């Protein structure tokens, strides 16, 4: 069996380099010939407790792309958890007697965990848990930026905005920092700066990250800008100062960008990328959101198939 | 020889809880639920202390610590000694062995953690580490002071 | 053509003993060999104008497990019936012209009746409507009960809770009345006691049943507890005296259980089973929702399908 | 052999005949472990008129008539030795107290004690063989069994 | 001084039979010779922090007759209280640096007993606190029964309706209580009936009271059939089946009734009293509210006025 398959898929954390290698290496095969049977005869649940438009429709596109069905929802308002006071664990009790894989996003941080303990042999995909992993995105942003620099290694990669809050940047510096000799960049405000424990995991593995009050200062220098929303919808109210984008990059921002760097943005924007953006050469969140389609399909094919032969 | 109605017999088997730091005692008490026992029990607080001033102390009868109360020790009171005793002598001496993972009786501190609307135990992985001790959330991943979390 | 091919499924009360044995026969042949083609070319309309985790998805699933494509809707709020006051009447008038079945869940009784008098020849499955009926959760629990104590004869089941709103209890006491020497234990709040026209079918068929205050009266004798929760979105004001679980099943009540006893509960609970009782050999709640996959599979197939070969 | 021993005190308090499971109870109610005074418990010794008993010891540390009296909610058959120059210089026995205040909360919901900064209070009365307690606020009466402390 | 002289009105469990007869003498005095400047000078406080027509209206018409003037508020939403956060003790604290008396009804029981605690020499009058006492209503219910019955004593007294939640028949029965001979039927669903304090007082003055499921039994006997509304706005959900008025008086239900006898009611009434009783000679609600001006004139004399007026 290839190392993914039946495994749940929770966290950053909980994968090595290889592993990541191995679902880009399948994500670059299924993007150049495509597999429309690979998952016949598999019914997948996507289980949505919180808002989402790429996540969802990327992974359920994937799902039919390889042939598989798809049940769920999209809002919990009207499951039994939603009217009838049903435990999260009950429910993927039951979802888990259906269906041969979950994929579920929730706004609470270690939901995706929590149904592991309660879905016995059929596998979890976090799509999404609170403000703590988003590890899909992480294989998609992984397979972007493989693509356009040529490697994952020795990169210099700014993440900007809400690092505090971001699900997003917590999955991609920690799969960044498997690699070896990356430089980290840190723009946030204060209040929402990259948390500690991902400071501390960059230390103790002699990583170089630095913190900058501004994009001009490093642009000369990045080949990766990743930009993020502000999550608002996490904020404490003693942070509603933070609400509007502290950073906002403009084409002019972009003068002295080296020419291979890459915009990338988890989407989606509010007024952190202004749409002047969106004609330079340098955006590719848009490309970057495209590609979900190849990392999902891929996840999926090896958490779901024993051995792939492409 | 009038006094002999004020001195506390020896324990012939059980356990002796030693250097507790001052006003852990009481509070083992009730954690551990010790004193729902028809066991005999004699507790010292606030006694002094040449290693550390000030100590509560906590002697049971015929009863032992469980691996879990054991493990728990070891973050409410690191310093704390337990004592085993057989036939009036100290056969076990020592301080109890920090684990690796505590379940059930901590609570996570972030408050948008699922562990606190759902059916599970909450569980937390220990590092001894060099101030303090670190605990982190099997479900939120988010990683806190012992100190922080022992604020219940 | 089979007995049930083409047939409306409304309410127990319109099947015969047969018709549910032929759905059992034809569950358990499709739990061992699956037919994934068997309703290939059909779409099957899913319309749950109430919450529900189990029987929507379960029902998808089921369809999906048998080749056929699903339409529908999970709430009413952005149909024209929820925006534009169009009746339930002009809703089956349309959907009717479109899929080859209907399933729906209603908050009214009769609303499954009312659809099967506009669909024409578009067969229609209550998949509950009001307190009324919820026939498909009475073939999962005989199958389920069938599967653990080999027979639908002769077995002493108690049932508890909302006994007054619980759609599930009329559907199953009516189905296993159809067969003989069945024992009845009835445990409810006076409010919410076992309506009189259920004891009353079952006086004129000379079956025993009876009622009591506590589980611990029947746990010794009993094959099947099913246990219920009380319906609160159905409660008159009146009877909200009545909102917490009267009855609280837990593992240390099952000392003197039959070994073979099963606990089932069509789900959701919230505190009339406690989670101590989920490790216990007795727990068979979570095994019943699974089983709905089998009976929904064979319901679909026999109505769908003229003959059957398995 | 062994230095095991238990110093008699000089000044202080010693409750002595607690009920069983009772000597646990009063010292988490009236907090008599928040002081940095040495205590001594004994819980399940053996009794000669009681059986069993729990015996709690404080040092420098008097308890009024009225505190005394709070005790006879809990442990009525309970004596309280004051004790200077290691002599038992007061025996006194739990009288019900004709008021409650501070430690208990009220189980009305709807009474203004849980809004604002006052302290409880309860009157104490024996009903039956009972003892009901009427909160000072609303006035509503309750078995003692069912009032709560903090 | 009188007796009442700057006295805290809280409770009739903290008055004397005397002191109830010193409040009737002087209403009887103040109606036949008004004494309108009898308060001139005084400002007093009138607070109601929930609804009232009655209470608040003939209050503070009582305080105009007698001179003196009026401040506060008929409800809390506009004080510092309602919209600034600031505790009921504060309000008082700064509000009896300003008048020569506090009039108060609250939503929470003990809330006039705590306005004591921080309203210094100011006396607070207890228009009503919670489901607790409502001492003036008894005040001008006792001057209602003597002016009908001619006396308070050996008095056959019924009480319908929500007792459990009636702080009107909370405080009339303990003041009837201390007069001589009265007996009592209490006629009230079981989950609104009178509370056991009640009761036991009763028991240890060996007074008689007995428990009743209808109006009829009584009718014959009674000289006072005070009618309460169901307090449903105290009701615990759990006791939403008893917002109806369980007993409904009309005006033949009256045929068996001494001609001495009056129907009290101390208002507003749903349909625990139908209208064609008004036409009745029994019907004495709506004089029972106008004798309010008395009493609550009688009470303000006595605690604002040193010397007994004549
Ligand atoms: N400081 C102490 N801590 C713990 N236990 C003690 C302490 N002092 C005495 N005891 C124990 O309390 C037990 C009872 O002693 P106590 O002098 O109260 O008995 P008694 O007075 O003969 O009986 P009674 O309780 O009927 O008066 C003895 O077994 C003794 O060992
Ligand atoms: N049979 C017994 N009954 C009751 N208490 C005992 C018994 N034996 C020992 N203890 C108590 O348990 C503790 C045992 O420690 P130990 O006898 O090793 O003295 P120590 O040398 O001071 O120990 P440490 O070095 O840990 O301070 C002491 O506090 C002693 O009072
Ligand atoms: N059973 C007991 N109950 C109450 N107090 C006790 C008991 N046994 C000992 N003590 C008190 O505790 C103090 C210290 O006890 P112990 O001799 O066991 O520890 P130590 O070895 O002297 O101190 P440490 O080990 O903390 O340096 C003594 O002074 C004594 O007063
Ligand atoms: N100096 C002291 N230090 C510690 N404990 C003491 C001291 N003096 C007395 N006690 C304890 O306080 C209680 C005093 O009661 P007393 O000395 O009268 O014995 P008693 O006659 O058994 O009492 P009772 O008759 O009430 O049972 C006993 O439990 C004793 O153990
Ligand atoms: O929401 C963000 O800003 C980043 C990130 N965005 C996405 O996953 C895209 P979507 O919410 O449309 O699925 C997320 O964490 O949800
Ligand atoms: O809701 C119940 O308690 C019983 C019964 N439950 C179900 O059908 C399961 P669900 O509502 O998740 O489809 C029902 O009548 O809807
Ligand atoms: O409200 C009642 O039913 C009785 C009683 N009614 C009154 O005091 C009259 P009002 O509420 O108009 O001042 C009360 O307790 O408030
Ligand atoms: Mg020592
Ligand atoms: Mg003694
Ligand atoms: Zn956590
Ligand atoms: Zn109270």
């Amino acid at each position: 069996a290839n190392p993914l398959y039946q495994k749940h898929i929770i966290s950053i954390n909980d994968l090595s380099r290889d592993d990541l290698n191995l679902v880009l290496a399948t994500a670059a095969k299924l993007k150049a010939n495509p597999q429309p049977e690979l998952l016949k005869h598999k019914v997948i649940a996507s289980c949505f407790f919180e808002a989402s438009t790429r996540t969802r429709l990327s992974f359920e596109t994937s799902m039919h792309r390889l042939g598989a069905s798809v049940v769920g929802f999209s809002d919990s308002a009207n499951t039994s958890l939603g009217k009838k006071g049903e435990t999260l664990a009950d429910t993927i009790s039951v979802i888990s007697t259906y269906v041969d894989a979950i994929v579920m996003r929730h706004p609470q941080e270690g939901a995706a965990r929590l149904a592991t303990e309660f879905s016995g042999n059929v596998p979890v995909l976090n799509a999404g848990d609170g403000s703590n992993q988003h590890p899909t995105q992480t294989l998609l942003d992984l397979f972007t930026i493989q693509e356009t620099q040529g490697r994952l290694d020795n990169l210099h990669v700014a993440m900007v905005g809400d690092l505090k809050y971001g699900r997003t940047v917590h999955s991609l510096t920690q799969a960044l920092a498997k690699f070896d000799g990356n430089r980290f960049y840190f723009i946030a405000p204060d209040a929402l700066a990259m948390p500690q424990y991902i400071l501390d995991m960059l230390d103790e593995k002699g990583i170089a990250w630095s913190l900058h009050s501004s994009i001009e200062e490093v642009m000369a220098e990045v080949d990766i800008l990743y930009m993020t929303r502000v999550q608002k919808e996490r904020l404490d109210p003693s942070e509603y100062a933070n609400v509007k984008a502290q950073f906002v990059l403009r084409a002019s921002d972009l003068h002295n960008a080296k020419a291979n760097m890459k915009v990338l943005h988890p989407l989606p924007r509010v007024d952190e990328i202004a749409t002047d953006v969106d004609k330079t050469p340098h955006a590719w969140y848009f490309q970057q959101a495209g590609n979900g389609i190849f990392a999902r399909q891929a996840l999926l094919a090896l958490v779901l198939n024993r051995d792939l032969v492409l | 020889t009038h006094d002999n109605k004020l001195q506390v017999e020896a324990i012939k088997r059980g356990t002796v809880i030693d250097h507790i730091p001052a006003q852990i005692g009481f509070k083992l008490l009730s954690l551990f639920k010790l004193t729902e026992t028809d066991q005999r029990i004699t507790i010292g607080l606030n006694l002094p202390s040449g290693e550390m001033g000030r100590k509560d102390l906590i002697k049971i009868e015929n009863t032992f610590l469980s691996e879990d109360q054991v493990d728990q020790l070891a973050l409410y009171a690191p310093q704390a000694t337990v004592n085993r005793i057989d036939n009036y002598e100290v056969v076990g001496k020592s301080r109890p062995s920090l684990p690796e993972r505590i379940d059930n009786v901590l609570v996570c501190p972030n408050s948008n953690c699922i562990s606190h609307a759902e059916p599970v135990s909450s569980s937390f992985a220990v590092r001894k580490r060099a101030n303090d001790i670190a605990l982190k959330c099997k479900y939120c991943e988010k990683e806190f002071s012992h100190n922080v979390v022992l604020a219940n």
